[PDB]
This record gives C-alpha cells, sequence and structure tokens, in this order.
C-alpha cells in the first residue's frame, strides 16, 4: 500500500516512535531511549549496592 | 535533384543528416559494427525518457 520507500520508512517511524522522521530520527530516538534504559539500570544496580 | 545553394540544401535535422558524405569519404570505411554500435549505444544512453523514468524509478520510488 506504500506509494515509494520514502513514504514507507516514515511508516516505519512513526510505527517504531511516535515522533515521525527519517532514519537518522528513528537512530536517534533508539540512542536516545537506550541511554536512558542504561541510566535505569544502572540505578536498579545502585540499588542493590546502597542496600547492600 | 540539384540544389543551387550550396551545402545549405540539406537538412540537418534528418533522420540520416550525420550519414550524408560530402569530402570525408574516408569514413566510409569506418562504418563498421564497433562504431556504429557506440555511437548508438551513446544516442540509447542519452535518450531523455529513460533517464527520466530511470529518476523516478530510483530516487521517487526506491528513495
Amino acid at each position: 500500500g506504500f506509494q515509494n520507500l520514502s513514504e514507507f520508512v516514515t511508516l516505519i517511524v512513526q510505527a517504531v516512535t511516535g515522533a515521525p522522521g527519517g532514519l537518522t530520527d528513528l537512530q536517534a530516538f533508539l540512542t536516545e531511549r537506550w541511554g536512558d534504559l542504561a541510566d535505569a539500570f544502572q540505578a536498579v544496580a545502585n540499588l542493590i549496592d546502597a542496600i547492600a | 535533384m540539384t540544389m543551387p545553394n550550396g551545402s545549405g540544401g540539406l537538412d540537418p535535422g534528418a533522420w540520416l543528416s550525420h550519414w550524408v558524405n560530402q569530402a570525408d569519404l574516408s569514413s566510409l570505411a569506418g562504418r563498421t559494427e564497433d562504431e556504429v554500435r557506440a555511437y548508438f549505444e551513446n544516442l540509447v544512453q542519452a535518450d531523455s525518457g529513460w533517464g527520466d523514468a530511470s529518476n523516478t524509478f530510483f530516487n521517487l520510488i526506491l528513495g
């Protein structure tokens, strides 16, 4: 149903992340959320260390 | 069948105007398969509709 690969890329970006954009925008959002996820996991590790 | 004017009686836009001999008869022996093939391959490569279709396919449709 896609007119072209550009529109299809935009649809993929919109499906994976709320913000529409290009492949670079997809990568940037995924990198930012990966950093946040790593920070949260390190926070869990810090909770374990603190309760220790 | 005579042209009272000079070389201006010929039509430069004719289909075979490039192959009309005036005094360069040494070029007749150069009309072999390879040279004609290269000339026409160059023309087909320079064809405009196919080039526009290529642009549309590879840039628009394929991103």
